RNA sequence: GCCGUCGAAGGUGGGACAAAUGAUUGGGGUGAAGUCGUAACAAGGUAGCCGUAUCGGAAGGUGCGGCUGGAUCAC
RNA sequence: CCUAAUCAGAAAGCCACGGCUAACUACGUGCCAGCAGCCGCGGUAAUACGUAGGUGGCAAGCGUUAUCCGGAAUUAUUGGGCGUAAAGCGCGCGUAGGCGGUUUUUUAAGUCUGAUGUGAAAGCCCACGGCUCAACCGUGGAGGGUCAUUGGAAACUGGAAAACUUGAGUGCAGAAGAGGAAAGUGGAAUUCCAUGUGUAGCGGUGAAAUGCGCAGAGAUAUGGAGGAACACCAGUGGCGAAGGCGACUUUCUGGUCUGUAACUGACGCUGAUGUGCGAAAGCGUGGGGAUCAAACAGGAUUAGAUACCCUGGUAGUCCACGCCGUAAACGAUGAGUGCUAAGUGUUAGGGGGUUUCCCGCCCCUUAGUGCUGCAGCUAACGCAUUAAGCACUCCGCCUGGGGAGUACGACCGCAAGGUUGAAACUCAAAGGAAUUGACGGGGACCCGCACAAGCGGUGGAGCAUGUGGUUUAAUUCGAAGCAACGCGA
RNA sequence: UUAGCUAGUUGGUAAGGUAACGGCUUACCAAGGCAACGAUGCAUAGCCGACCUGAGAGGGUGAUCGGCCACACUGGAACUGAGACACGGUCCAGACUCCUACGGGAGGCAGCAGUAGGGAAUCUUCCGCAAUGGGCGAAAGCCUGACGGAGCAACGCCGCGUG
């Protein structure tokens, strides 16, 4: 259960940063009728080489080949997720000042409230951002309190 | 059936629908308008790469990532093929195919002309592979 | 030159679909732990259909109705 | 484009080789890397990874991918089913409509059967001309209407008219019934309970708990109550279109057929929409509640115990109408039509002869419902006069599995929620029949020192070797349940 | 899982109005008129000739090319002229965007190249009017992003070898 598999969070951490040193920010498990798939999110650095995820793929697998309280076998989900984020927290925005983030703010615009842009500098809830919409250029103000969902954004 | 009621209906077949999702640029970049291109490449970024693990006993580590093309549409996409040299939020190209790896899935990338560069050791690659001719 | 027909465009107000959002509430799971709950026998166990309901958290069972169904499986 | 010369000399590759499909071996590689369109391969040994060769295919190109059809007949008009793998509402009534009996004419509507005008062109096919040729345009022809018009025609369908009849009608004689719904009548008796007797326990179990209960439970016999469905028949009897329909009776009707041919004269046909009827539950309301009964709890069990084994009781089941309209309403066999070996019954008929009622027999069919089986057909299964054989008008479905009868709408439904009805994801299967294995246990046949009945060996005690161990300077191997231990030796 | 649509609508009356026609639009009176044989609504769409695969049946497609239709920043117009409510007239307004002396002026490639971007990328910011094709005339001529021509994309066939 949820406990068991905080149980594995613990055993398992160890190799992830005696082995690339790496942190498990979780590791969750999602099941469709087989060996359920325990996403672990790997981090260390943040842009992770593809490298940089075989080779942990292949420590905390052996790690585990020799260790499954949980009676049956299952997926390894190695994940070493890149910046994207949900931002929920203020220091979550300021940490993405360099790349894009997209919004769901009180305050929609054409019904829905989801809008991208691509930040230029930070000011506490007010957003300088270069979001682009329709092809349009501007620096917006997105009222934090507004947001009702953030999230970082990819780069592209 | 019937001859009048074979008149009085199509008799319509069993149209199946395109396993791949290929809803390549058409109209997306202008006035996102939904559009059924059927390319057979867009330009496009894997934000993330990552790796789950297959069971035994061939434990042939397959490698994924989420990529967005020219569309940008979010696809967990796993990578074939040895031999790398891209990372996180690289721009790949990816190609149609659904392999024994993984359900959820249905794409592929391709080796060779973009950030997820092919091996040129093989001969296999003569043609394709993205590599040139091994010379 | 004025008025008068129409007159976009454009906005105002009444509302409709509305669209994401979502007041706060609700439902759930949850024991890290703040209650402190004990500490005995741990289950005396069960099993050929469908619809439908009443529970069982469910796992199923009481079912009501009428019964079509198509044991195991190998290299 | 052509000529003077230029050499084999610039100019060509690529794909594949397990097979599928053309072509393989050697090697390094090691179930790992991996390859990977499919079967799947690769575990060190690979013609399935890579390399070299060798081969093939192919080339100014090759390979991959995106899509359309062939395939894919995977729409099944051509070119599917629904006996079971996917499919028959649940079953109706019927509007339109679908098709249309026998014969006599007209019509020419069709239909056929030419003529006309008219189908841009090109492409289109054919031939042919040019471009070396090809590619290619061109040339003409062909092709190209389901177009309009007119020539015939009257087979056919459609009309128009004329009638015929068995179908249909309805006609007369009968035969025929769980058909329907209303109403009443009875019964044994769930349960409860009256009275009287009567204990001590009932009680459920592993123990029982409980729960009932000593003031009478469990039990009894006398007595009822309520409500319930009606002990046999009962069956492939039957009615039905199904749901379903069996205590009896009646209600006032619906249907059943034999014969019938009564004679208008096709009046027929299934049947979109529509649309009635309709297991159970559930439920609205208003009653009943006799059981039964979820939930329930007492309560075994066990912190927990409703889990089940209890005890009682329980919505509702049950009466009034609606909602309910759904199901295994399943034969997943739409209906009607008529044909087609048999054997061979039924359920009602009839007839003939047969004989006393032939009722007794037989046989002919009437109309169904059998079993075996001609042919036929099904993957198989089997049907096979009642076809799943043959055909015909008319309905619906099915489109891998499943995703999901589920989403969702809408409508409806008191509600329940229903009806209705997916997307997305995913997998190469899912699936059907058969076809071969195994299970998995007793009885009975049955034999054997297997026993009975006795009888022979081990250790008792000690000794020789061996099996093993000890230690050794070494204490040499190889093996050990039956199938080791004077075994090799 | 698109069933009601429906009021100048229906029809006529008189006017007008256009080449005509009529609710075509006015005023009249009247209530129509469509609706399962699927109106209506929604999505979507240029059309066909034609084309691709298929023995064919069929299915699918609709590049240029033939024509037909629709459009020309957006909306609302209207002048003109045989004919436009005008792909490169206009007016206005809406923006849009641009610029101004800020007072207001200015523009609209779904013409052709090309640009930017987008896209996987698609061809000259090429030439010419040699050939025709117009417009205007009698003509030269004007312009011709029609078209012709060469120019790029082994993009597609065909064809020479790569002995």
């Amino acid at each position: 259960m949820a406990s068991k598999i905080t149980e594995q969070v613990e055993v398992i951490v160890k190799p992830i940063m005696e082995d690339l040193n790496f942190e498990l920010v979780d590791v969750e498990y999602v099941k469709e009728g087989r060996d359920h798939f325990l996403r672990i999110s790997i981090d260390k650095e943040g842009g992770v080489d593809l490298n940089d995820c075989t080779l942990a793929s292949e420590k905390i697998s052996e790690a585990m080949d020799a260790n499954d309280p949980i009676p049956e076998m299952y997926y390894l989900d190695v994940a070493s997720p890149g910046a994207e984020r949900p931002i929920k927290k203020e220091q979550d925005f300021q940490n993405a000042i360099t790349k894009p983030v997209f919004v769901s703010l009180y305050v929609p615009i054409e019904g829905e409230k989801e809008w991208l842009g691509i930040l230029q500098e930070v000011n506490n809830e007010t957003i300088v951002v270069q979001v682009k919409i329709k092809a349009r250029t501007k620096d917006i103000e997105i009222p934090r309190d507004k947001i009702a969902k953030a999230r970082h954004a990819v780069m592209i | 059936p019937t001859i009048n009621q074979l008149v009085r209906k199509p008799r319509q077949s069993k149209i199946k629908k395109s396993d791949s999702p290929a809803l390549n640029k058409g109209f997306n970049s202008k006035k996102k308008k939904f559009t059924d291109l059927n390319s057979p490449q867009k330009r496009g970024v894997c934000t993330r790469v990552g790796t789950m693990t297959p069971r035994k006993p061939n434990s042939a580590l397959r490698k994924y990532a989420r990529v967005r093309l020219s569309n940008n549409i979010e696809i967990n996409a796993y990578i074939p093929g040895i031999g790398h040299n891209l990372q996180e939020h690289s721009v790949v190209l990816v190609r149609g195919g659904r392999v024994r790896d993984l359900p959820g899935v249905r794409y592929h990338i391709v080796r060779g002309a973009l950030d997820t560069s092919g091996v040129d050791g093989r001969r296999q690659g003569r043609s394709l592979y993205g590599t040139k001719k091994p010379k």
